[PDB]
């Protein structure tokens, strides 16, 4: 799974 | 690390047609709860920082022109430019937001073939103030020609030059998709002084014959 | 939406460096800001990021024991410096907003970046020479000239022309390293051979390591 804290930039959700 | 990796390495098309840049991801960046591939398409320039173009692997940011096009999922993707215009001469990285730390890929260099254009040849004598500072240097210029392979030759007092001069191309440009290239002879003030004819040989597909371009001191 | 970074900076081996990283034109806590180096003949590398609200970072591994990250919010600027410099960490670094992501907004920006060479070599400042257009400069109604850039240490110098007014038909062509070390280069431009006694044509140099701001009247 992705690690949302790699960039804080993107919100994953849509 | 994801290990973004892009084929190939360059690109040569004319104006107009369909280019293709394929990147993989050594790692499923394919979020199955969102459906979303954490994968960004950037366009760099020389000297210039990069530039997103899409996002989500397919999302266009808002101005990039519709011919810009990501497409893939899972490890495989493709970034395409479905008619290149002059102006889309750069190098292309993909970039994966999926895990730390980010990375990008190696880059694809995306070149335009276009038809033979010869170059324009100037000469430049050294400037009284540089001369005033006990060196001398001589510019020859070769503006705007195609394709990139040209060969330049330094002749003082007739007698071909070695070792005292050097040479840089710039990238393509981007409206014309043409080069240019600069070679500067460099000599004391007082071996300038001593000769009086000074002159730039250039070969070029362009050219049926090489051009020299000269003049004499003072 | 902007970023503005300080200027090319030399540096001696073991010392440290402080990049800067001006934003503007957005909010500027509720974003992070990265920093990414680009080597020559290498792909672009990550280094880290700060949270600009709360100051919070996340650093590579690659320079982990290595880079500080900070912000000012008075200034609303970021900061990355780098200690104990290695002559391998001669760069272009950059600081970015990379992919901006949110419910209601969608952007990229990166600022300009920043040359910093790390070497024991001192500092040089250019000599600025005029390349005047003549009879051997003319071809077809156009007119060649230039600048010639000579002998100066670090890379990079840019150069412009009548203050960024004069864009068409420039070619600023890639440094060449000379034997001693020190790097030169030439900007020339084609002009309207017709007008050359109405126009004025200035380049303008800089060189910022050696602070360098040179405007050089070209004339036949």
């Amino acid at each position: 799974n992705p690690d949302p804290n790699a960039n804080p930039n993107v919100d994953p959700n849509a | 690390d994801i290990v973004m990796t892009q084929s190939p390495d360059s690109l040569a098309v004319s104006l107009g047609e369909r280019a293709t840049i394929n990147c993989k991801s050594s790692q499923n960046i394919l979020y199955s709860s969102n459906n979303k591939n954490y994968l960004a398409w950037y366009q760099q320039k020389p000297g210039q920082p990069p530039q997103l173009l899409i996002y989500w692997a397919s999302t266009r940011e808002s101005g990039v022109p519709d011919r810009f096009s990501g497409s893939g999922s899972g490890t495989d993707f493709t970034l395409t430019i479905s008619s290149l215009q002059a102006e889309d001469v750069a190098v292309y990285y993909c970039h994966q937001y999926y895990s730390s730390p980010l990375t990008f890929g190696g880059g694809t260099k995306v070149e335009i073939k276009r038809t033979v254009a010869a170059p324009s040849v100037f000469i430049f004598p050294p400037s009284d103030e540089q001369l005033k500072s006990g060196t001398a240097s001589v510019v020859c210029l070769l503006n705007n020609f195609y394709p990139r392979e040209a060969k330049v030759q330094w002749k003082v007092d007739n007698a071909l030059q070695s070792g005292n001069s050097q040479e840089s191309v710039t990238e393509q440009d981007s409206k014309d998709s043409t080069y240019s290239l600069s070679s500067t002879l460099t000599l004391s003030k007082a071996d300038y002084e001593k000769h009086k004819v000074y002159a730039c040989e250039v070969t070029h597909q362009g050219l049926s014959s090489p051009v020299t371009k000269s003049f004499n001191r003072g | 939406v902007q970023l503005v970074q300080s200027g090319a900076e030399l540096k001696k081996p073991g010392a440290s460096v402080k990049v800067s990283c001006k934003a503007s034109g957005y909010t500027f806590t509720s974003y992070a800001i990265h920093w990414v180096r680009q080597a020559p003949g290498q792909r672009l590398e990550w280094m880290g990021w700060i949270k600009a609200g709360n100051g919070n970072t996340r650093y590579s591994q690659k320079f982990q024991g290595r880079v500080t990250i900070t912000r000012d919010t008075s200034a609303s600027t970021a900061y990355m410096e780098l200690n104990s410099l290695r002559s391998e960490d001669t760069a272009v670094y950059y600081c970015a907003l990379l992919t901006v992501i949110t419910p209601d907004d969608a952007f990229d920006i990166w600022g300009q970046g920043t040359m910093v060479t790390v070497s024991s070599a001192s500092t040089k400042g250019p000599s600025v020479f005029p390349l005047a257009p003549s009879s051997k400069s003319t071809s077809g109604g156009t007119a060649a000239l230039g600048c010639l850039v000579k002998d100066y240490f670090p890379e990079p110098v840019t150069v412009s022309w009548n203050s960024g007014a004069l864009t068409s038909g420039v070619h600023t062509f890639p440094a060449v390293l000379q034997s001693s070390g020190l790097y030169s280069l030439s900007s020339v431009v084609t002009v309207p051979s017709s007008s050359l006694g109405t126009q004025t044509y200035i380049c303008n140099v800089n060189h910022k390591p050696s602070n360098t701001k040179v405007d050089k009247k070209v004339e036949p």
